[PDB]
């Protein structure tokens, strides 16, 4: 979406410039020299020639961002070498529409059609509606007080 | 038979085009120096 907005803005600027005009009133030598001078390689130099990716995730517990580095030469998460990377989409709009259809946040008290749509769209969510392996609420951190 | 009747029509059409281009546009992309430069020699070369 940001790329589309940027390209639309650049097209608008280009057409404005065209209207104004119509009506008025390459590192091979550097690499060789670096190899000759330094005479030493480190893993943190080959990736410097290509743009990198930073994915920080800070928290109030400690003032330190969680910097994440992803390879650019591979089609991994966050890499941009062939086109649009993984976006993790098409899994929130349907849930939001189902929740707003009956103005109820809890999906357990929804209609049968909404439950069927949620089951069909999310295969992993079919194991919660059948009420299998009962457990009080959803508390992943139960080991401490259980022990 | 010869084509010597549309000279006035061509002249008036050219004048109208020039006046509308001056009123609306400001030349710019239209080459105006090259035509003057070539005419500077054409005037003394074609008439003599």
């Amino acid at each position: 979406a940001e790329t589309r907005i940027q390209e639309n803005n650049r097209d608008v600027l280009e057409l404005i410039k065209r209207a104004v005009n119509i009506v008025n009133s390459l590192m091979e030598w550097f690499d060789i020299c670096y190899a000759q001078l330094v005479s030493g390689d480190t893993p943190a130099d080959f990736w410097k020639r290509r743009p990198l990716s930073i994915v920080p995730r800070h928290y109030a517990e400690s003032p330190s961002p969680l910097i994440v580095v992803s390879y650019n030469g591979s089609s991994a998460w966050g890499g941009r070498i062939t086109g649009s990377p993984i976006l993790y989409h098409s899994a929130q709009a349907i849930i939001d529409a189902a929740c707003i259809n009956a103005r109820v946040d809890n999906p357990q008290s929804l209609h049968v059609t909404a439950r069927q749509e949620l089951v069909a769209r999310l295969p992993f969510l079919a194991n919660v509606l059948n009420n299998q392996t009962p457990l009080p609420a959803f508390k992943p951190g139960a080991e401490m007080f259980l022990n | 038979i010869d084509i010597s009747s549309g000279q006035y029509q061509d002249r008036l059409i050219s004048l109208i085009a020039l006046e509308l281009e001056h009123r609306r546009q400001n030349v710019t992309s239209l080459p105006i120096a090259a035509v003057v430069s070539i005419h500077d020699s054409v005037m003394l070369q074609y008439e003599r």
